[PDB]
């Protein structure tokens, strides 16, 4: 199970784990499921903007970021709307090193 | 009594008059009668909010009442889009039920 | 302005981002045409006067 | 981008367009007044010299 | 208040309209009477104190 | 503008010019 | 002037920044100094 869990992909809502995020519990009610898998993406409308990419290694970063723009999704008001992915201005070179950075001490 | 208000509630959310007319077009008869940033025309509430949001610069994006009145009018008119709403009925009208 | 008031055409630059999101690159590049396309044109702007 | 980019409304009639849209710069009669001042132009130059 | 979406005032009534306040308010009042004292009872953290009402 | 959405959704040189 | 002081990947932003860094301040791109008052080497 340790090489199976050095290989994987996981899935979305579990990814939630090395950063401590959770579901509230008021989407219970709602649908979830569908709104990660087609409703926040990444890679956006405009192209790429070098701000957008994200090695082969360390990909959970996608994951974490699926609950960061369904969260903005879910906070507005109004009906849900499909939202995609602007400039992060460290690129994922520098949100995996501040991420790998406070995954040093928990 | 409260059908009343449900009813207002109901016609609220989902009349914002964008409703379609035949005719051709015509650069009087336009529901952009006068954008705010340019006055120029363009036919409908949809295009008219697009044009009022597009010329403000896209870092400068806050959420507003318009803001959200945009989405609710985007809504609204792709559900109205949708045919089986289109074509479709709840109760009998004495020539259905005979 | 006088032909602003007559002409049919309305210039609409979401035509040109739409058809370029399009584009298959490999992100595994530093160059990015497609983006240097957007950036370099700047479609959102108003005023074509 | 003015040449890349550019659309019609989206099912128009152009007789009716233009039949519209012309019809107050026709309904204006400024360019006749301008005639007068062609003649009174003329006829200065003529009696100055 | 006002409803951003709806664009309109609502028409929940207002506090003057409801039954269980009057209700709530008269009972008070009947309970206390003469005493100078208002609340019918007071709520410590172990267990009630009570009021020196007949009624 | 938040007032507008409510009813929305519900010289020689300049004297030649002149000239 | 602020939108001008704000293309390619992030590392080589990094790289770029820290060359002209480097080379910001050396005594090859500088002009128009000053004599020093010698009074030595005769
Ligand atoms: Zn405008
Ligand atoms: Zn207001």
């Amino acid at each position: 199970l340790a090489g199976k869990i050095m290989l994987q992909d996981v899935n979305t809502v579990q990814l939630a784990r090395v950063v401590n995020l959770a579901v509230p519990d008021t989407w219970m009610s709602l649908d979830f499921d569908t709104m990660f898998k087609h409703h926040v993406k990444l890679l956006p409308k405009d192209g790429r903007h070098l701000n957008t990419d994200i090695p082969p290694r360390m990909g959970w970063l996608r994951a974490i970021l699926r609950f960061l723009g369904a969260g903005m999704a879910m906070t507005a008001t109004g009906v849900a709307v499909d939202i995609y992915l602007e400039d992060i201005h460290g690129g994922g070179r520098s949100l995996g090193q501040r991420f790998m950075t406070w995954m040093r001490q928990e | 009594p409260m059908s009343t208000r449900i009813a207002e509630a109901t016609s609220a959310i989902v009349s914002k008059h964008p409703a379609r007319v035949g005719l051709p077009p015509t650069a009087s008869s336009g529901h952009g009668y006068q954008c705010h940033v340019c006055s120029a025309v363009l036919f409908s509430p949809l295009d008219l909010d697009a044009h009022v949001a597009s010329h403000g610069l896209h870092g400068n994006m806050t959420l507003t009442s318009s803001e959200i009145q945009r989405h609710i009018t985007e809504f609204i008119s792709s559900w109205q889009n949708h045919p089986i709403v289109q074509v479709s009925a709840d109760v009998e009208n004495r020539k259905t039920a005979q | 302005v006088l032909l602003q008031r007559i002409s049919p055409l309305q210039i609409d630059p979401t035509i040109i981002s739409n058809t370029m999101s399009t584009v298959s690159e490999s992100t595994t590049q530093t160059l990015s045409p497609a983006s240097s396309i957007l950036g370099k044109l700047r479609p959102s702007n108003s005023d074509f006067s | 981008v003015a040449l890349l980019s550019g659309k019609y409304p989206p099912d128009l009639v152009t007789n009716v367009w233009y039949a519209d849209a012309i019809y107050p710069m026709y309904a204006d009669t400024e360019v006749f007044s301008n005639l007068q001042r062609d003649v009174i132009t003329c006829e200065a130059v003529q009696t100055l010299v | 208040l006002y409803d951003p979406v709806l664009q309109k005032y609502d028409e929940i009534p207002g506090l003057s309209h409801n039954c269980p306040l009057w209700c709530f308010r008269e009972i008070c009042r009947h309970i206390s009477g003469p005493l100078p004292d208002r609340a019918p009872y007071l709520y410590l953290s172990a267990g009630v104190f009570w009021l020196m009402s007949p009624r």
